[PDB]
């Protein structure tokens, strides 16, 4: 997962040209150019194994849940280190426990709009007021401007 | 932009607030050591005959079953806390587990396997 | 849509228990209000009577 | 019966932990020592009950997390 | 540091902190245990629901009060429903804060004793006291005379005090309340064809006496009305469907309480005990207390009874004094609001039994100087 | 699904609506229950006097 | 290691490792020796296929199925078929996995001691359990309550469940089920012409119910639709040419179900059973049971039954609750999904019976509380 990626970090987009170099070798002749990668897999099979295209549905749809519809190579990238999990969780949810109460210097339990801005401002992370209604939602399920520790968990949910 | 991108900002983001929890900690034991220095009243050992020092000792020990008692009913309220934060931790749980159990399926046969089996030797990184 | 269906009805859930309760306490007290209406007029009577009673005596 | 067994219990537990303390056979020098011993002691304990203060401040913490939760439950 | 204001009671138990209009949770004080098998693993399933939990899932419970009339028969489930009120439903440890719990006039001393006991050795409270539950609801009116009628839903009682002079040749504590009028309420549902039998269903019968049923003015009459109108008949929904009309059995239900021989008992109603409580009182504070009749408790909010009330009282006493009955809006938790105001005193906050008492004279210090 | 949300959130709305008027009568009815116990306390003045002229005549 | 997630059935038996999606082998529960004689010299004839291979060669082969109605009444076909199972359509030893059968709820006990006897002592499983039918199928809805009907090929039942407390007194138990619904469908298709009568064209008219056969959400209507116009009559054709065409035979078949006196059963059909088993409950579940009624078995797999169910249960109930009806579509395989579930849970980890206690205490070891 972050090993592959990471002993290919010092490496450009190639990876992805030997990519299509190897589906050449085997399912040369893409027609939509874009993200269709149950065709590969399916042609991997046919050699002989248990027919099995749930896992080409797995794959195919860890790619595209930003809800715009993309495919990028970064999601390519997030496909390939989610497919198969190793350091995943954000590690200990103790240690998510403890961030949450970071997060509660008030101890109210309810994470609100002021300690998430806080919290981002310290990361100083420069994300879109869209996008900060989105992660606010994402974390604000309920959308009621508090955030509770399963709210936080959500929000940080396959983060790490 | 990127599910990557936002991936690697949650990463950061992970690693400011640990960070953050590092400086608590050093902060926490730094008042640790302030405090132990505080409250332990020192060993004022000098130029002292052998019955100021018993009387010395026997206070001491006096003092110390006192903190010993202070301490083991902050222990007995302490596990009192972590029982009903276990039980509770069970309660919401119940309350939020159910459907949550992993529903996951063996026959995904992992890709670093696949591509080993596929090509021998030649996947290395995966 | 399941979940937005779930979401419309706590609410209409939530909206009709405060109505039933508003219900409930506009009873309670239009009922003591028709008590003391009764007991005011009831006073006024007596008043009448007692400011008689005084001339009489 | 019990709670008057957990008192019994715990005042017995308190004696117990009250070292028989014995100066009176060792030398003065022997005499500091054992006090440099009591207070030691005293600043274990010290430490121990701080630690419980700050994880007993965690687990109220918790406590009140849940309690939110809860009410989001509710 | 504020004190506890808890109140036992026999049906809703009330707490709040000392100080405030209305306490802070009420809740019925039921503990329920689970009846049936049980098939699904890792539910989480506790194995007693107390409290307004176990009003949720009471359909596969057996729900049973422990306090049956004012004494307290099933002390684990009492002190289980006091670990329950301190801990979860005010979230205070004890440890830091006096109690003011409260009795009915004329109990067993044993009970007073261990409740005692229970606060000051498993809760280890600083300090609790006793007190008189129509006394309170005599502070909650701002008056400092008058005969107080405390209908409440496990005994009725009807203490009578002058100047703060409380008289006690004069209490008179009738066990006739709110839970005798559920289950007569249950019995006479029958006659329709209703048949409420389990002891989740005598919650559906109480909620059905308390949205309904009503004190007439005039009994027979009442009954001639509504044996040959329909304009009395209201119905209502079960849990389930299945509306039910309640006809004459709605005036019905509370009148066994000027007429306690329905039930069986042989007393009389709390119409005629009010004005023997009153007779037994000296010739020259009769006036005072025909004044200043004082109405509190939970079972006495039906709809029209401080109009029967006085016109039965009337009707016994003398023609000359004037009758009147003081009946607040807020009855219901009328004890709770005096403890709180009692709690609050400056005079009061020497007369708690402080824990070195109890540790030389044993639990027998509650029936010292300390009342 | 989709009409049966429909359905439940038009239902939600209505019951508001009627939770805000039960809002309005209570606070007309609870201000009218004030006047008419503060003139209830005019009337037992009123008798208390009268009461002490007729015993003193 | 990995437990392995059998249940038999009656009809189809389904088995897989614990913790997947679908069961990994699925494949009819028969056994068929053949019958005609054999000239052919070493074609390498056996005596007995069993599973997917005698559907296959079932011209030449009586075909029967080793379990009844729920009851097992061959127990040596059983066993054949168990073995089968373990060796050839999964190919793992059973001496190195857990086992976690599935039976009908109000069987005979012998039936459940020999199966665990049989387990233990000729497979020599390290430790297997048997779990009712129903409970599996609520967990793989993802409930914790709701009245679940699973209408298997064998046997309907209908076990009400709430809180996870399953509610042992009212469990309704019908025997109609898929495999009587085939025999009258085979005895009405004779109103035609076309019989069928070897038990290997019960096969046949087995895929014939399921590819055309549909409830109709209203019977009066359709048959007075289907005897006027014909755009019902849709053809199949059979096994070697010679199409057929079903009438007002397609929705008649599966009518049984609702008015079991087509089959000359007294019994009331599953749309009242289902009422009768909710009304057994007690009076503050049933709203919740109303709302969560859950469909599993392969036989609830008609095209239009989960309406048909829903508008007779609305009749039937008061007009105020409302009835919804799960009808998730992996239904036939919902058992199995739910079996793999509790195997893949950590608090059901403990509830095995292990091979030690069986030796202890024998067979009767499952009625005790390892249930
Ligand atoms: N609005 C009401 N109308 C009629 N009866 C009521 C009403 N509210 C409560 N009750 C009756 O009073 C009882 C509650 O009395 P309460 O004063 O709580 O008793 P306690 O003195 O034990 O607190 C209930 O059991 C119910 O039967
Ligand atoms: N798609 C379908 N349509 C109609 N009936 C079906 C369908 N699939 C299966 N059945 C009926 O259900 C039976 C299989 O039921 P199943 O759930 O396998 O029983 P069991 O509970 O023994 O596993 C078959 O005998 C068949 O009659
Ligand atoms: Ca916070
Ligand atoms: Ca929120
Ligand atoms: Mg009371
Ligand atoms: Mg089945």
């Amino acid at each position: 997962d972050d090993i592959y990626k990471a002993a290919v970090e010092q490496l450009t987009e190639e990876q992805k040209n030997e990519f299509k170099a190897a589906f050449d070798i085997f399912v040369l002749g893409a027609e939509d150019g874009c993200i269709s990668t149950k065709e590969l897999g399916k042609v991997m099979r046919m050699l002989g194994q248990n027919p099995t295209p749930e896992e080409l549905q797995e794959m195919i749809d860890e790619v595209d849940e930003d809800g715009s519809g993309t495919v990028d190579f970064d999601e390519f990238l997030v496909m390939m280190v989610r497919c198969m999990k190793d350091d995943s969780k954000g590690k200990s949810e103790e240690e998510l426990s403890d961030l949450f109460r970071m997060f509660d210097k008030n101890a109210d339990g309810y994470i609100d709009l002021d300690e998430l801005k806080m919290m981002l401002q310290a990361t100083g992370e420069t994300i879109t007021e869209d996008d900060i209604e989105e992660l606010m939602k994402d974390g604000d399920k309920n959308n009621d401007g508090r955030i509770d520790y399963d709210e936080f968990l959500e929000f940080m949910k396959g983060v790490e | 932009i990127s599910a990557s991108r936002k991936l690697q900002l949650k990463t950061l983001m992970l690693q400011i607030a640990k960070q953050e929890m590092e400086r608590e900690a050093e902060e926490r034991r730094g008042e640790k050591g302030r405090v132990l220095r505080t409250r332990c009243q020192p060993l004022e050992l000098d130029g002292l005959g052998f019955e100021e020092l018993q009387d010395l000792c026997r206070q001491l020990h006096a003092r110390v079953d006192k903190v010993d008692e202070e301490r083991y009913d902050v222990e007995a309220k302490v596990t009192k806390n972590i029982t009903e934060i276990a039980d509770l931790t069970q309660k919401i749980y119940d309350l939020r587990g159910k459907f949550k159990r992993p529903t996951l399926r063996r026959v995904r046969i992992s890709a670093d396997a696949m591509m080993q089996a596929l090509l021998g030797t030649r996947a290395k990184e995966s | 849509i399941e979940s937005d269906l779930e979401r419309a009805e706590e609410r209409a859930e939530l909206s009709e228990g405060k109505c039933a309760e508003l219900e409930e306490e506009l009873k309670t007290v239009t009922n003591n209000l028709k008590s003391l209406e009764a007991q005011a007029e009831k006073y006024s009577q007596k008043e009448d009577k007692y400011e008689e009673e005084i001339k009489v005596l | 019966g019990k709670r008057q067994t957990e008192r019994e219990k715990k005042k017995k537990i308190l004696a117990e932990r009250r070292k028989a303390l014995a100066i009176d056979h060792l030398n003065e020098d022997q005499l500091r020592e054992k006090a440099k011993e009591l207070w030691q002691s005293i600043h274990n304990l010290e430490a121990e009950k701080f630690d419980l203060q700050e994880k007993f401040k965690q687990q109220k913490y918790e406590i009140n997390v849940l309690r939110n939760r809860i009410n989001d439950n509710q | 540091t504020t004190a506890l204001v808890c109140d036992n009671g026999s049906g809703l138990v009330k707490a709040g902190f000392a100080g405030d209009d209305a306490p802070r949770a009420v809740f019925p004080s039921i503990v329920g245990r689970p009846r049936h098998q049980g098939v699904m693993v890792g539910m989480g399933q506790k194995d007693s629901y107390v409290g307004d939990e176990a009003q949720s899932k009471r359909g596969i419970l057996t729900l049973k009060y422990p306090i049956e009339h004012g004494i307290i028969t099933n002390w684990d489930d009492m002190e289980k429903i006091w670990h329950h009120t301190f801990y979860n439903e005010l979230r205070v440890a004890p440890e830091e804060h006096p109690t003011l719990l409260t009795e009915a006039p004329l109990n067993p001393k044993a009970n007073r004793e261990k409740m005692t006991q229970i606060m000051f050795e498993t809760f280890n409270v600083p300090a609790m006291y006793v007190a008189i539950q129509a006394v309170l609801s005599l502070y909650a009116s701002g008056r400092t005379t008058g005969i107080v009628l405390d209908s409440g839903d496990g005994v009725t009682h009807n203490v009578p005090i002058y100047e703060g002079y409380a008289l006690p040749h004069a209490i008179m504590r009738l066990d006739l309340a709110g839970r005798d009028l559920t289950d007569y309420l249950m019995k006479i549902l029958t006659e329709r064809g209703y048949s409420f039998v389990t002891t989740a269903e005598r919650e559906i019968v109480r909620d059905i006496k308390e949205k309904l049923c009503y004190v007439a003015l005039d009994f027979e009459n009442e009954m001639a009305t509504a044996a040959s109108s329909s304009s009395l008949e209201k119905s209502y929904e079960l849990p389930d469907g299945q509306v039910i009309t309640i006809g004459n059995e709605r005036f019905r239900c509370p009148e066994t309480l000027f007429q306690p021989s329905f039930i069986g008992m042989e007393s009389a109603g709390i119409h005629e005990t009010t004005y023997n409580s009153i007779m037994k009182c000296d010739i020259d504070i009769r006036k005072d207390l025909y004044a200043n009749n004082v109405l509190s408790g939970g079972t006495t909010m039906y709809p029209g009874i401080a109009d029967r009330m006085q016109k039965e009282i009337t009707a016994l006493a003398p023609s000359t004094m004037k009758i009147k009955i003081i009946a607040p809006p807020e009855r219901k938790y009328s004890v709770w609001i005096g403890g709180s105001i009692l709690a609050s005193l400056s005079t009061f906050q020497q007369m708690w039994i402080s824990k070195q008492e109890y540790d030389e004279a044993g639990p027998s210090i509650v029936h010292r100087k300390c009342f």
